């Protein structure tokens, strides 16, 4: 069987995401690396199998050792288990007389981040719907407080985009690298908040995170900061929906206003100064899909977090969208 | 290091060698008694290669020294353990763990 069915079958209550503390050495020492996938800003990607399984494992460089430590941290104090969550399955310190090295064991998706996809690939109406929809319902869950043993307390992204959404075999979305998250414990009115020298990407930055202004004590904040963030990856990935062969060239949001790797200064001239947003097509107002991925944008943007739509809402309006078209 | 203590007594002449695999159960602690894992929660025997370093040093060491059918709390320390960085979310930075351990069988 699986390692997601391994997975299944030693949880207990009490156990995090993956699997059991020592199984997981075990599983992690076991693994077979095959292929160099990507080579991120936070380490290298591995395509790895375990008896035969592929899975993926995420070795982190010496400078995220707090990434790889919140990551691995959120997935084993929060219960995470969710079809548009990239799957964890164990974490592990290999460190040798030589090198210390940082792993991360997860699912393995081919397609890659959403990044990725949408610079290859066009996308369809409804192609544009799966990815929105399930992109959506994966942060409403992160952000969901959810009462039980099966439970799990709200969590709040903070680094949202493209290159931190994989896309599955079945054109669907799963959010991942949850290494700056927050977690909201209700229990005690209190945000954990994890230690790091690394913050957000800044072309995503919500306003208020540009300016500094963002109330860090109340949860409430960083969700809607991540809402600013998943509506400029809405952007991105309307910008590719292809009708009658008409679409853009994929972009990153502000792509036109900035350079690329904007600084935070730059980020605030253009988005608290100038009060720009990522240009939305008068085109998209005709055909009722874009028109209705352009209103949640929007309703994404807006300077004032509190008047920003919800991952709910989204997750909502977005399923009247998809039973209206098949 | 670890500090192997008898609970019961095994057949006093299988030890594990490098290469083998070890057949266990077992319940691992915080000092402070706090459990953090348990394959017989799991009702189900965890499973290691001796000598590949699958589990923690003090493991390695500490079984090494049961023979089949013993019994025994190993209590480690964190440079035998997870040391300084423990492990996320389960095991506190320099943890001295304690473990209550059974080698079912070899393999």
């Amino acid at each position: 069987t699986t390692l997601k069915d391994l997975i299944y079958d030693m949880t207990t209550s009490g156990s995090g995401s993956g699997l059991p503390l020592l199984v997981q050495r075990t599983i992690a020492r076991t693994i077979v690396l095959q292929e160099s996938i990507g080579k991120g800003r936070f380490g290298e990607v591995w395509r790895g199998k375990w008896r035969g399984e592929e899975v993926a494992v995420k070795i982190f460089s010496s400078r995220e050792e707090r990434s790889w430590f919140r990551e691995a941290e959120i997935y084993q104090t929060v219960m995470l288990r969710h079809e548009n969550i990239l799957g964890f399955i164990a974490a592990d310190n290999k460190d040798n007389g030589t090198w210390t090295q940082l792993w991360l064991v997860s699912d393995y998706h081919e397609h890659g981040s959403l990044f990725d996809y949408l610079n290859r690939y066009t996308v369809t109406v409804e192609g544009m719907i799966k990815l929105a929809l399930s992109t959506a319902s994966g942060l409403a869950h992160l952000h969901m407080e959810i009462v039980g043993t099966q439970g799990k307390p709200a969590i709040a992204h903070r680094d949202l985009k493209s290159k931190n959404i994989l896309v599955k075999k079945n054109g669907t979305c799963c959010i991942a690298d949850l290494g700056l998250a927050v977690r909201h414990d209700s229990a005690t009115d209190t945000i954990d908040i994890a230690p790091n020298h690394r913050v957000g990407t800044k072309r995503y930055m919500a306003p208020e995170v540009l300016d500094d202004s963002i109330n860090m004590k109340h949860f409430e904040s960083f969700k809607r900061a991540d809402i600013y963030a998943m509506g400029l990856v809405f952007w991105e990935i309307a910008r590719r929906c292809s009708i009658g062969g008409i679409h853009e060239d994929y972009q990153l949001p502000y792509y036109d206003l900035v350079p690329s790797d904007p600084s935070v200064e730059e980020m605030r001239k253009v988005v608290c100064e100038q009060k720009l947003r990522p240009n939305i097509p008068n085109r998209w107002q005709s055909c009722e899909a874009l028109r209705v991925m352009a209103k949640i944008m929007r309703e994404c943007w807006y300077a004032n977090g509190a008047a920003r739509l919800t991952a709910l809402r989204i997750k909502k309006t977005l399923s009247q969208l998809s039973q209206q078209e098949g | 290091g670890v500090q192997v203590e008898t609970i019961s007594p095994g057949d006093g002449r299988t030890f594990p060698k490098r290469g083998q695999t070890c057949v266990v159960h077992y319940t691992g602690m915080l000092e402070d008694g706090k459990k953090f894992d348990s394959s017989r929660d799991r009702n189900k025997p965890f499973k290691f290669m001796l000598g590949k370093q699958e589990v923690i040093r003090g493991w390695e060491e500490g079984v090494a020294q049961m023979s089949v059918g013993q019994r025994a709390k190993l209590t480690i320390s964190p440079d035998y353990a997870y040391g300084a960085t423990g492990h996320p979310g389960i095991i506190p930075p320099h943890a001295t763990l304690v473990f209550d351990v059974e080698l079912l069988k070899l393999e």
